[PDB]
């Protein structure tokens, strides 16, 4: 299987044609996506198989082949980039200043960018190209637009 | 049955399209991992 670092599309043929259900990040031999994209199912890369290693429906994260590797954090000040991979469209960077999800357990970065559901799992970057979290879990707002948490996992 | 395809390198790109606002929102996170607006 293809184990090169980078961003990947997650596809199914279980519907009409080939359908993009989400996106993920390959780093250090581990594939990282959001739980709602795979529901913890195994993945094919060519003839290779990727089996789930770690997951959590509440964090809405899942790792394949190995434990979560992405430990970078939004600094709470600097702009970031959503490396969006929309269905049928080229990878495209979109630069933004995150807002804030205020919760009883603490504050989280949020990005207010509107993309199809199949873009879930697209990484969010800091200025040094480090992944600070994944796009695709959040809330529909007063307007009707989508706001996504910057969802990051713990590295052990 | 789900498969992956490479779509690019993970790089910061100088002079990307700069858009989106920065809203401060009160949210709850339930046991199913669904966020919601606390108003
Ligand atoms: C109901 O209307 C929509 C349409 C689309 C989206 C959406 C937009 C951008 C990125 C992810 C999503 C998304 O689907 N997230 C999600 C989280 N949990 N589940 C089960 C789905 C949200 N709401």
């Amino acid at each position: 299987g293809e184990t090169t670092d980078g961003v990947y599309r997650v596809m199914t043929r279980r519907l009409l044609g080939s359908t993009q259900v989400g996106v993920g990040v390959m780093q250090e031999g581990v594939f990282h996506t959001m739980w709602h994209v795979t529901k913890g199912a195994a993945l094919r890369s060519g003839e290779g198989r990727l089996d789930p290693y770690w997951g959590d429906v509440k964090q809405d994260l899942v790792s394949y082949c190995g434990p979560w590797k992405l430990d970078a954090a939004w600094d709470g000040l600097s702009e970031v980039q959503l490396l969006a991979v929309p269905p049928g469209e080229r990878a495209k960077n979109i630069q933004t200043l995150p807002g804030i999800f205020k919760t009883k357990d603490g504050d989280i970065g949020a990005v207010a960018l509107d993309y199809p559901a199949g873009t879930s799992g697209s990484p969010i970057l800091d200025k040094c190209g480090r992944v600070i979290g994944l796009y695709g879990n959040g809330v529909v707002i007063k307007n009707g637009s989508y706001v996504s948490a910057i969802t990051q996992g713990k590295r052990e | 049955d789900m498969y992956i395809e490479r779509a690019g390198d993970i790089t910061w790109e100088k002079d990307a399209e700069v858009t989106g606002n920065s809203p401060r929102l009160d949210v709850a996170l339930d046991e199913s991992g669904d966020f919601s607006l606390v108003e």
